[PDB]
RNA sequence: CCGGACAAU
DNA sequence: GGGTTATGCGTTGAATTGTCCGG
DNA sequence: TTCAACGCATAACCC
């Protein structure tokens, strides 16, 4: 049992490892990103509410006028989502915000004469999501690529190596707030540490702490040990500690129990650890000279003489010791400077700073930001509460606040958005600890050290910046303004906000122009993840490290997708099972196992959990509810295939499909061919264009249905059920009344899509594959779109192959194609072009639109109307005029058809502003446009009325019914019967009243369909009219075509060969294409021969069913052979049995199998070579599957048999047109006769540098005064060649260049003179 | 350029000058109101940066701008640099007189003609049509002459075809690696819509045959032909400048055609039975009676020009294969038949034509070598090439090898945890044993891949040269390297780990059976680095090439003899193993400095200042003299240049 | 006329 | 007081194609 | 608003 489309055509799937869950949808990064961007989400959490949280307080000055925020909502825009794109306007829903404004009276913080309640103030409009999750800016919808950037906060990297030619090991601590100023710290080769700002000049860090309302003692008392000494009459006894003698060699006598254990000149070892900690006597006979071996902490006043003994952080000396020993001061704490216990780094940076006080500690910060200004307390502090303690310039989100908590091993989660003293000291302590003996560094390439940003936050940021730039506006206009006698509409306007919000989405690095040529390219573009943009990774700045990615990304990112050329590894995506958290860090699911019992529960795990925890393997031998019968299972903890035991694993990989998402997952057996030598074919589907006719693949993987319904090109039954009627414009579907509502049940709407031209001349078309009377269900495809058939996916098509280089024509990569395609014309699509005819009112005679156009022919009047517009369906050639347009002086300045791009006029589109008189043709065009609307709504109205007839008569018969009021009664008066008053009667009344309401509900949009359609559009002032023509050119197969399949068959066509020269075989089957088995070592491409036999297997089955049904054997053969042909495989996870179904399902499904049996083979969990041979043996095919071939020229056998079979080939975009060009001579630049650039409109062509000097190196000296002198510079020599070649003489004397002498003219203004002499 | 309206858009050179003149107006106006020393001090600063702004910025502070955050375009931006006029007008400009079409193989042109299609050959030579209409009188005015060309009824192309043979054009390839990319091919007017190139020349440029770029160049004067007969063509420039190997490298599809041809069987079809005619043996070959590897002897006539060009009238009947005689009857005059008896691979065939130039000559040898592709096309048509699974044979001892390999790991790790060994040297031991643990499988697949094809022998079995399909091109050198064949059956080896050093866990299986995601990820992880680094090494190579090409260009030869009888000391440098380079590639065509004497008996070998081309060096190599004294380029008495004797002959000339 | 972005060898 | 070395900043970074929009 | 490689240049700095 399967779905109706699946039961209609069910594809065989293979596999030995059953899966538990299906494939979710991949469009979760735009719809979900924007829905949270615009919602009622108080406290912000990255939403418009977050924008309002910064403009919610608004305390004005001199009056305390409060402008509070209440709510915002967006209604239906003035323009829909299907006609605004056609008109060419900006799509924007009304961003209306309910703002309450209480302008308090002056001086009084409290008091208002009368409160003014602004109902939905108009600050502008923001784009919405039309039908797919994209933005619409200027006609064509715009897709902003999600940007990759680093995580907001502090990083710890090594960045060793180049250390000013010293080689001393160094580290750095780079901080990055959410959107504020960067505090990036680093180390010095001279064993120092300081602070920096925004990658700018260094700032002293041992003076700013004292500047922040601190003093000296809080500096020196928190970075060193304290060791109290004893001042007596002699030798200055002193009190030591094992926490000081742990690494400090006690070079003095240490007595314990009347004997010295550690004396001078010996190192304390483990035995001395016992000899010392077992005694730990404090009253030891320390000598006087060891007292000088310390460094004082602070100043001490001599208790005997009052003399300044020492100031701070200075080494004691024997004279100093005798200068304080003459007292009774038994409290002398000292520091502890070491080289391996404590960092000797803040020992000298204090002396490095010129001062450290209250006043001179601020002139440094005053002069670093505002030179030539006297220092001031308030101005100096303003920066401290601007770049460190602020809410509008420097602030961090919850992400930035909690990242530091984890980075510094904290416990709290939510705090403020500002830096704290504790954090800025701990970064100066754990960081100095990193050097000495502990610590670790974090790599930027790590997934947890980077942040992904999308449209949902970039738009919120833009709108919040927009609100903060207008916040102070009300404060300043209300500082000297009225007394609340206004309305909050004037000072807070819409033009600047709406223009900035709109431009910020269209003119940006991430605002990449959409390239609609493949629905798979549509999804690939939407899931494209890029690094460039505002605050990202630039292409010029790239080392060998940023180019290499952190290997811990398997199961989280698709590796097989990779850009080539200027950028490598810069374009990323999202895996199927894994997803990006709101934190931007990646995580992937795993199956929750226990020590012995495998549970089907799924948890989400990430790299940080993976580092410490051990994950088992997917393809692990399993039996009942789950037990690893094997003991030593290949596990992993840090990406290494660790071989660990069985009873510690609680998770393996969910499935092998979590690594690849969209790159090349449709190609089975990706292990045979490396992605390194397969990405040249795996990267060409992003530009491939669908053809006219496409066949189902014989071999795939099985994930084609989810990706097909994922793309927005199909018509899924969002509300399936009973299928009533299928139309070429709208599939008339509805469900029984039981599942919809008594009030306006309605019918299921499915409008059919017609041919259009989106971005890349792409003609999309949908065809209703369903029949008349075939029931469907929820989530069932109804109308097949491009490259789809019977609800499935088919991009390309299948054709047989041979492996035989004939006469060496396939020299490197060329291919040989016979005349089997050029006569059929099937491998081509339709491209619709567009040329814009500007009706600009030129000076001294505007541009008029009329048929009276000079220098035309008698054929023009037949194809042109009386207004100069070509007839609808009148073909044009090279040189015709689409719309007559002349400039009286008179010359024909209308549009001409260039030679080589001639097509057929199918659509002529005229855009004219309201006020300009139109021609009869155009008037008739909207005239027909309006009347088609009336009839097209009328049939919908009638079918809705008839459906409500079925619903109401159905409830009528169900219960009370009268024979007289049964069929002859009017179909409207269906609310007056003998039914008693109950839930049936009131429901019937509800149905009737809804029927009456819906019988007139349509008239509102009926009326709306004039005042928006009859009115003219608006494009730009200063032009009379803009008219466009959507000409379409159809091309055929011509010399110069290109071949590029899914396998990577990158080759250009060589020439044409006859079908007779095409080699036949023992029965003469015409082989479609023949490859060149020559580049196997250069291009390691082996994994195709084994899968080649699947094409023979499918054709063999299809032809056997065809022959077996041709004579129509009894059901004892039809249902027997169907059984055998559908029962196959050694261990498959799909059980299909058509014979056990009804006989009709047997024939109605066997009829779908005339050419082959679809096969779904996953790379790992699918059909293997053994399946290949068993299926070849299922029909009448040889075990080896090798077929001998005959010769078409001499008619013989060469030496060997040739493998022949069908693969699935697909078409690319570039054929000959993007490269074809031809030009001889004509117009050139204006400053000279230099040809223009590019080959598209008009210009010159490329040439290399080596031939430039190769010709000079040759003996021929005339090769230089021919190519760039009398070809591109000599204006009159050009006229000389024009005048004399047409006579016949072929000799031009070179004149003078007009490029070398031009440069000297502007330097002559600098005082340069030139002279001419001949020796 | 104007804008969308009645106004006009400004330029970079004027945007800032607008503001500096507007501010200068008010600064000068305030001067009449007795301005203090402050206004006069400040007004000079603005003119100082305005004048620096026009000249050049980005030296002091942040450069000013008037358009966006991007810096303004100064006067010294379009003159110098990558985008400057110096590298944009003469070094990558937009050239003219050329058309674009798709390249096909088209193995029809040989050296002289080309495959220029009809439309491409009609849409270019515009003025020559009007130049030739008036000769027969079809047109008397250019105005009316114009409106009989654009329609192309029957007379546009016949007139333009006869001016083709009287004026050859030049064709060059944009993706050119060598220096001799300029070859003279006469235009043709043939049907089709593509351009064909010589398959050897197409691979000669070493460019991907996937929609490359062509460029056509025509001489523009009469005197561009009288001198254009010896310089810009491949007829005389066969020798490559870089090396003694000429530009004509044997093709991969002809080398196999001769390597498998020279293969000798001991018992097959046509074995033993010998005919009495090379042509009748050839007929029995493609009639289905004689094999390409076969032992048949026929009356083959050999000739030698050891005389004064006189044919040595002789013949021979030796046991040859059937196609060697076919090649021999292509020799027009005659060469010592012993010269064609070899494996006929890369180097053997390369020095076939290399010595053929010096034996038979240049002009006939050109044709004799250009027909190699033609005569190998018969082989390509009759055999071709194919690959399949049956060529894969797993080694029989590989599974035992991999079974026994991991045993030592555990046997030493248990000693590590038992306190016998330390991971410091144990890790190095492990990565060293696994650095060679692939070699046993690598030579175990020799005896499982290249030793299979046997033949019968009078009733018994004889083993001879293997007939493995992938080994045909492997041993013949056509395609398939040692570093690639291991990737097929053997182990690809141990690549660099993400840490940077060698991986600790090698590759277990090959790409022919199942492979896990983790290790396939590791292999791709090691693999992308070469593709990443090729984007940068090529650019770095271009940097040095440009730094070394525009510096040595200024050289002129102004003297013939420098008047110096000295030079340098020539002796094959050798250190360590064997010497790789002889004197042959050192001195070849150079005027000797003085008379070299024989070391043994003091015999004058070269009498005076003479060249050293073929036989002089053959005298040196047979007399074993290492006292060569030739004029050296560094030691030359030539004013601004070097004389011809210090350099002598040059390659490609 | 100058850039951004995607894609191609 | 001659010579060595710490430290700031000068220059540059492949062949241009194809096509889209935006001032 | 994160370069790397190469290299002449002042201003200090070592006994
Ligand atoms: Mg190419
Ligand atoms: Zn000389």
């Amino acid at each position: 049992v399967y779905s109706y489309t699946e039961k209609k055509r069910i594809r065989k799937d293979f596999g030995k490892r059953p899966q538990v869950l299906d494939v979710p949808y991949l469009l979760s990064i735009q719809l979900d990103s924007f829905q949270k961007f615009i919602e009622q989400d108080p406290e912000g959490q990255y939403g418009l509410e977050a924008a309002f949280r910064s403009v919610f307080p608004i305390q004005s000055y001199s009056g305390n006028s409060e402008l509070q925020y209440v709510s915002y909502r967006l209604g239906e825009p003035v323009f829909d989502v299907q006609e605004c794109q056609i008109r060419g306007v900006t799509y924007s829903a009304p961003l209306r915000v309910k703002l309450r404004l209480v302008i308090y009276e002056r001086e009084a913080p409290e008091g208002t004469v009368k409160d003014i309640k602004e109902q939905e103030v108009y600050m502008g409009e923001i784009p919405l999501m039309t039908d797919n999750g994209t933005f619409v800016i200027n006609g064509t919808e715009r897709v902003i690529v999600s940007q990759l950037h680093r995580s907001p906060g502090v990083f710890f990297d090594s960045d060793k190596g180049k250390t000013h030619s010293s080689g001393k090991v160094l580290y750095n601590a780079r901080i990055i707030p959410y959107r504020g100023s960067w505090l990036d710290f680093e180390f010095d080769p001279k064993d120092n540490l300081f602070v920096r700002i925004d990658r700018r000049r260094k700032l002293p860090a041992t003076i700013i702490l004292r500047a922040l309302n601190y003093t000296t003692e809080q500096i020196l008392d928190l970075f060193f040990e304290k060791v109290i000494f004893e001042i007596r009459d002699n030798k200055l006894q002193m009190e030591l500690v094992p926490e000081r003698l742990r690494g400090e060699t006690a070079s003095f006598d240490i007595e314990a129990n009347g004997k010295v254990y550690v004396e001078k000149g010996r190192r304390i070892t483990a035995r001395h650890i016992r000899q010392l900690e077992k005694d730990d006597v404090k009253l030891i006979e320390v000598p006087v000279e060891y007292i000088a071996g310390k460094v004082v902490a602070k100043d001490y006043i001599d208790e005997s003489t009052g003399e300044l003994i020492c100031a701070a952080n200075m080494e004691l000396s024997l004279d100093l010791l005798a200068k304080l020993s003459q007292s009774g001061h038994k409290r002398i704490e000292t520091l502890f400077t070491n080289d391996l216990d404590h960092g000797p780094y803040i020992s000298e940076t204090l002396r490095v700073d010129p001062t450290n006080d209250r006043l001179s500690a601020l002139v440094e910060i005053y002069r670093m930001m505002r030179p030539g200004e006297p220092p001031t307390r308030e101005a100096a502090e303003s920066l401290f509460e601007n770049l460190f303690f602020s809410e509008d310039r420097y602030d961090l989100s919850a992400v930035g606040r909690m990242k530091f908590n984890r980075s510094l091993l904290r416990e709290e989660i939510e705090g403020s958005g500002i830096l704290s003293k504790d954090d800025i000291i701990d970064v100066m302590k754990k960081l100095i600890d990193i050097r000495n003996g502990k610590g670790e560094v974090d790599d930027i390439d790590h997934l947890g050290n980077r942040r992904i940003r999308s449209v949902g936050e970039m738009a919120e940021n833009q709108f919040r910046v927009g609100l903060v730039r207008v916040e102070r506006a009300v404060k300043e206009r209300l500082s000297l303004g009225d007394l609340d006698t206004l309305m909050p509409q004037d000072m807070i306007n819409a033009k600047p906000i709406s223009a900035a919000v709109k431009e910020f989405f269209g003119s940006s690095q991430l605002s990449q122009f959409m390239d609609q040529n493949n629905p798979l390219s549509e999804i690939t573009h939407k899931r494209r993840i890029s690094a460039l943009g505002p605050g990202g990774l630039t292409r010029e700045r790239a080392g060998f490290e940023v180019r290499d990615v952190h290997p811990t990304h398997y199961g989280r990112v698709c590796p097989i997708e990779t850009p080539e050329g200027p950028n490598i590894g810069l374009i990323n995506s999202l895996s199927v099972y894994a997803q990006t958290n709101e934190y931007g860090f990646l995580e992937t699911p795993y199956r929750k196992v226990t020590d012995g019992v495998v549970t089907d529960e799924i948890h989400y795990l990430s790299a940080i959990e993976e580092g410490n925890y051990v994950i088992a393997q997917a393809n692990s031998n399993l039996d009942e509810e789950g037990h690893f019968v094997e003991d030593l299972v290949t596990c992993r903890s840090k990406g290494e295939s660790s071989l660990f035991s069985r009873d510690q694993v609680d998770y393996m990989d969910v499935s092998t499909q979590q690594v690849v998402s969209v790159g090349a997952s449709l190609i089975p057996f990706l292990e045979h061919d490396d992605a390194n030598r397969a990405l040249m074919g795996a990267n060409m589907q992003r530009q491939a264009v669908p053809t006219l006719r496409a066949d189902k693949p014989l071999v795939g993987t099985g994930m084609e249905r989810a990706v097909a319904v994922d793309s927005g090109v199909t018509a899924v039954a969002k509300r399936g059920g009973v299928v009533q009627y299928v139309d070429a414009s709208r599939i008339v579907i509805k469900v029984n009344e039981d599942e919809m509502y008594p009030g306006e049940a309605g019918i299921d709407i499915y409008n059919l899509t017609k041919y259009t031209r989106s971005n890349q001349n792409t003609c999309i078309n949908q065809m209703p594959c369903v029949s008349l009377g075939e029931p469907v269900e929820r989530g069932d495809v109804l109308a097949d779109g491009p490259s789809t058939d019977l609800g499935e996916l088919a991009l390309g098509q299948n054709m047989r192959v041979a492996f035989m280089p004939w006469n060496g024509y396939n020299f490197e990569d060329s291919i040989l194609v016979s005349e089997r395609v050029v006569q059929e014309d099937r491998f081509t699509t339709i491209h619709i072009q567009e040329l814009a005819c500007v009706s600009r009112d030129t000076k001294l005679g505007p541009e008029e639109i009329t048929a009276d156009i000079p220098n035309v022919g008698e054929a023009a009047l037949s194809k042109l109307d009386e207004s100069g517009i070509v007839y609808i369906g009148a073909e044009v050639t090279g040189g015709d005029i689409l719309v007559g347009k002349v400039t009286p002086k008179v010359k024909d300045s209308s549009l001409r058809v260039p030679n080589g791009v001639s097509g057929t006029v199918i659509d002529v589109q005229v855009f004219t502003r309201d006020g300009v008189e139109k021609d009869k043709r155009a008037l008739e065009i909207e005239e027909m446009q309006l009347k088609q609307a009336k009839k097209d709504l009328s049939e919908e109205l009638q079918i809705l009325e008839a459906g409500l007839f079925s619903r109401i008569r159905a409830v009528l018969v169900a219960g009370g019914v009268e024979a007289e009021k049964l069929d002859k009664l009017p179909r409207d008066r269906w609310l007056e019967l003998g039914l008693t008053d109950e839930e049936k009667q009131n429901q019937l009344e509800q149905l009737a009243e809804q029927y009456d309401e819906l019988k007139h509900e349509f008239e509102k949009k009926l009326e709306a369909k004039r005042r928006k359609i009859t009115q003219g559009d608006d494009l730009a002032p200063g032009v009379l009219k803009i008219v466009k023509v959507y000409l379409a050119v159809k091309r055929r197969i011509q010399p110069g075509d290109k071949m590029a399949g899914r396998h990577g068959n990158k080759g250009v066509i060589s020439k044409i060969n006859p079908i007779e020269d095409m080699p036949y075989d023992e029965n003469g089957t015409p082989v479609d294409i023949v490859l060149n088995p020559l580049g196997v070592p250069s291009r390691m491409n082996i994994g195709q021969i084994l899968e080649t036999h699947l094409g023979m297997a499918a054709k063999g089955i299809g032809d056997k069913i065809n022959a077996m049904l041709k004579q129509q054997q009894e059901v004892a053969k039809l249902r027997e052979f169907i059984q055998r042909a559908y029962d196959l495989g050694a261990d498959v996870r799909q059980k299909v049995d058509l014979s056990t179904f009804s006989d009709e399902e047997v024939m109605r499904l066997a009829e779908n199998l005339r050419k082959g049996m679809p096969i779904a083979t996953p790379v790992f969990d699918g059909a293997k070579e053994a399946e290949i041979k068993e299926l070849l043996k299922l029909g009448d095919l040889p075990t080896s599957g090798q077929i001998r071939l005959y010769d078409g020229r001499t008619g013989e056998q060469f030496e060997r048999p040739v493998t022949v079979g069908y693969m699935y080939m697909l078409k690319l975009n570039h054929l000959v047109d993007d490269k074809m060009h031809a030009r001889s001579t004509g117009s050139y630049s204006l400053v000279t006769q230099q040809p223009l650039g590019g080959k598209a409109q008009f210009g010159g062509q490329r040439f290399g540098e080596m031939e430039v000097w190769a010709l000079e190196a040759y003996g021929a000296a005339y090769t230089l005064q021919e190519m760039l002198t009398v070809k591109s510079d000599d204006v009159n020599g050009r006229t000389k060649m024009y005048k004399n070649i047409v006579d016949g003489n072929h000799q031009m004397e070179p004149g003078m260049p007009e490029s070398f002498n031009v440069l000297l003219k502007e330097i002559r203004s600098l005082g340069i003179n030139i002279e001419l002499e001949d020796e | 350029v104007p804008l969308d309206g009645g106004r006009f858009a400004t330029s970079d050179l004027n945007d800032l000058y607008r503001r500096v003149i507007n501010r200068n107006n008010r600064l000068k106006r305030l001067l009449d109101l007795a301005a203090p020393d402050i206004i006069v001090r400040n007004e000079k600063r603005m003119l100082q940066e305005a004048v620096d702004a026009l000249l050049d910025n980005g030296r002091r502070g942040r450069a000013i701008t008037g358009s966006n955050k991007r810096p303004l375009k100064s006067l010294a931006d379009m003159i110098k640099g990558k985008q400057g006029r110096f590298r944009q007008n003469l070094l990558g400009k937009r050239v003219d007189y050329s058309g674009r079409s798709v390249i096909t193989v088209g193995p029809y042109l040989r050296l002289h003609q080309c495959g220029l299609p009809k439309k491409m050959a009609l849409e270019l030579f515009k003025p020559f049509i009007y130049g030739k209409l008036e000769l027969r009188g079809l047109a008397t005015t250019i105005k009316a002459a114009k409106k009989m060309v654009e329609r192309e009824e029957a007379v546009v192309w016949d007139i333009l075809d006869e001016v083709i043979r009287e004026h050859p054009v030049l064709l060059n390839r944009a993706p050119t690696l060598h220096r001799l990319g300029i070859q003279a091919f006469e235009p043709v007017l043939i049907e089709g819509k593509a351009i064909q190139l010589h398959p050897l020349v197409c691979a000669a440029y070493n460019a991907d045959f996937d929609g490359d770029q062509m460029a056509v160049h025509v001489p523009l004067t009469l005197e561009a032909q009288l001198e254009a007969r010896a310089l810009m063509m491949s007829t005389n420039n066969i020798l490559s400048p870089a090396n003694g190997e000429p530009i004509i490298v044997p093709s991969q599809d002809v080398v196999l055609g001769l390597y498998y041809m020279t293969r000798d069987c001991v018992n097959a079809k046509g074995e033993g039975m010998v005919l009495t005619g090379p042509k009748e043996a050839e007929r029995l070959y493609r009639s289905g009676l004689a094999s390409l590897h076969a032992r048949v002897k026929v009356r083959i006539t050999e000739y030698e020009k050891d005389a004064n060009g006189e044919l040595v009238a002789k013949t021979s009947l030796k046991d040859t294969t059937v196609g060697r005689a076919i090649l021999w009857m292509i020799v027009p005059k005659g060469l010592p038949y012993s010269i064609v008896n070899q494996a006929l691979g890369k180097k053997a065939i390369s020095k076939m034509l290399n010595t053929c130039y010096r034996i038979l000559g240049l002009k006939p040898t050109v044709i004799f070598a250009d027909q190699i592709m033609y005569t190998g096309f018969a082989y390509a048509a009759r055999s071709g090439a194919s690959v399949g699974i049956d060529d894969m044979v797993i080694p029989e001892k590989k599974h035992e090898i991999i079974s026994e390999a991991e045993a030592e790991v555990a046997e030493i790790q248990e000693q590590f945890q038992s306190g016998l060994v330390t991971a410091g040297e144990r890790y190095n031991k492990v990565i060293d044993i696994w650095a060679a643990a692939n070699d046993r499988v690598s030579k175990a697949m020799m005896d499982n891949l290249q030793t299979e094809t046997v033949i019968n022998r009078d009733g018994q079995e004889e083993k001879q040269v293997s007939f493995n399909s992938i080994y045909m091109m492997a041993d013949s050198g056509a395609r398939g390297s040692a570093a690639q064949i291991r990737q097929l059956a053997g182990m690809r080896g141990l690549m660099a780990k993400p840490d940077g050093s060698i991986i600790e866990t090698p590759i277990t299986a090959n790409f022919r059976e199942g492979l896990n995601v983790l290790q396939y990820f590791i292999s791709t992880h090691g693999a992308r680095k070469g593709l990443a680094d090729t984007a940068l090494k090529t650019a770095n190579s271009g940097y040095l090439t440009r730094r070394l090409v525009d510096v040595a260009q200024d050289l002129v030869v102004t003297e013939d003899d420098c008047g110096t009888h000295e030079g340098i000391m020539m002796t094959p440098v050798i250190e360590g193993g064997d010497v790789k380079e002889p004197l042959r590639d050192r001195v070849l065509g150079r005027v000797t400095a003085e008379d070299v004497l024989k070391p043994g008996t003091a015999d004058i070998l070269v009498p005076r200042n003479t060249l050293l081309h073929e036989q002089w060096c053959d005298l040196l190599e047979e007399n074993s003299v290492d006292a060569v004294k030739v004029r050296s380029v560094v030691s030359c008495d030539t004013d601004f240049g070097v004389c011809a004797h210090c350099y002598g002959r040059d390659l490609a000339r």
